[PDB]
């Protein structure tokens, strides 16, 4: 009863900013690492960026610069500001966390993804 | 007692502070020769202290800790020295080759490696080349894998790495390169208790489970 | 963000002894790991030994004769040289791997070391 939710995708032209955002949403008891991932046609899935529960962020040397990744916990929502739009970047964007559930008896964690949001870079 | 008995905790508690507030308290574990322990909980609860504990680092006001040979230590924070990728990853351990190469595609380093012309000859530092986070989170990883030890204590390796490159190295390198190593690791994954042979989850220093897979799914 | 300053270094005879000392120094930060370094005139910078926290490596030329430690309260590390040859005749630098909200290393401005035979 844990669910991920990303949002804020579409279609765009080249040298564009664009705001995604993902809400974990449910029966959360707590949230570790967050991250954003992304995927092309015939292409693997691999990392955009990823922050800690702190705050401590990292990102895939093709976005460093251009994006970035930020996280409100109050909200369990993590947020990918895209800027400098390349057509290198039209893909899926998945996002993920690491939550414990609220009917768990222990501080333990499993992994959870988005359905997944369009971008589309004209 | 027996030779294949690895790392023993019998009724442990220690304090940083004297006076304070127990870091660990009545703890009791004892790992056999190549098993895989899970230490798991939430921030503060004493997972790199029980750690330090076993380095030598934190003695116990009370109780027995025992451990054969050497060890090999990874920080839930990575670093690195001034030097090539190389260095980084063997110094203060004899070259080999084979070891070398197998802790490289383990750790996902590879790659990573072949985009430089220098290859792992390649100087990190302000002057040479800067490892991203995940990057300089691997070479630490197989800094401490490369060292042969009787005992590795792997302190949350994988906490600022993407779960793409978690999940590979998680398998490739902890569990399939160090599959008879003793090894101590601290993760609250479910992912990665699945495979531990035992799981210790520690809450507030105390020992809140300790036992077998099953036996915390049964829970 | 942080300041590094070794102490220590200076003139001594063969089979003689030496502690350098490296003090960390500034406002807000935690270290990681902590390594010593030797620079003879014209030469690469040479790292002789590491520390992270309790586990410690060291050059094959220094094995057995050099240790490293650290004071955990007051951000200090240490050298001490043990049956000092003149080959061991060099800059010392210590070098301090640091988290000041982003990860960094940071070079003390090293201390001779000369040992005469
Ligand atoms: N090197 C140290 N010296 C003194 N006190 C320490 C040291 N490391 C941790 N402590 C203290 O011991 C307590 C237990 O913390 P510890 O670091 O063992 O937790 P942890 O389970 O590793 O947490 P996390 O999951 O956040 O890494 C904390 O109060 C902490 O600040
Ligand atoms: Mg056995
Ligand atoms: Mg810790």
């Amino acid at each position: 009863q844990v669910q991920l939710q990303e949002s804020g995708g579409g279609l765009v032209q080249a040298g564009s900013s664009l705001r995604l955002a993902c809400a974990a949403t449910g029966s959360i008891r707590s949230i570790n690492n967050m991250g954003w991932y992304r995927q092309a046609p015939g292409k693997q899935r691999g990392m955009v960026a990823i922050i800690t529960r702190v705050g401590n962020t990292d990102y895939a040397d093709s976005v460093k610069g251009r994006f970035t990744i930020s996280r409100d916990n109050a909200k369990n929502t993590v947020y990918l500001q895209m800027n400098s739009l390349k057509p290198e970047d039209t893909a899926t964007y998945y996002c993920h966390a690491e939550i414990t559930e609220q009917s768990r008896p222990f501080y333990l964690t499993d992994d959870y993804w988005g359905q997944g949001t369009q971008v589309t870079v004209s | 007692s027996l030779t294949t008995t690895e790392v023993v905790m019998e009724n442990v508690t220690a304090f940083w502070e004297e006076g304070g507030t127990p870091v660990l308290k009545d703890i009791n574990f004892k790992i056999e020769r190549g098993q895989l322990l899970a230490v798991a909980g939430s921030t503060g609860a004493g997972k790199t202290s029980l750690l330090m504990m076993i380095m030598g680092e934190l003695e116990p006001s009370e109780g027995k800790i025992k451990h054969s040979g050497r060890i090999s230590f990874c920080s839930q924070f990575s670093w690195i020295m001034p030097g090539t990728i190389k260095e980084n990853i063997i110094f203060g351990v004899s070259y080999d080759e084979y070891r070398y190469r197998s802790v490289i595609k383990a750790c996902q380093l590879e790659e990573d490696i072949s985009k430089f012309a220098e290859k792992d000859n390649i100087v990190l530092g302000e002057g040479g080349i800067t490892l991203s986070g995940g990057q300089r989170a691997r070479i630490s990883l197989a800094r401490a894998v490369y060292k042969d030890a009787d005992l590795y204590l792997l302190d949350s390796p994988f906490g600022y790495l993407d779960v793409l490159t978690e999940k590979e190295i998680f398998e490739s390198c902890v569990c399939k390169l160090m599959a008879n190593k003793t090894r101590i690791l601290v993760t609250s994954k479910m992912e990665h208790l699945k495979k531990a042979d035992k799981i210790l989850i520690l809450h507030e220093g105390s020992s809140y489970f300790y036992g077998t897979f099953s036996e915390l799914q049964n829970l």
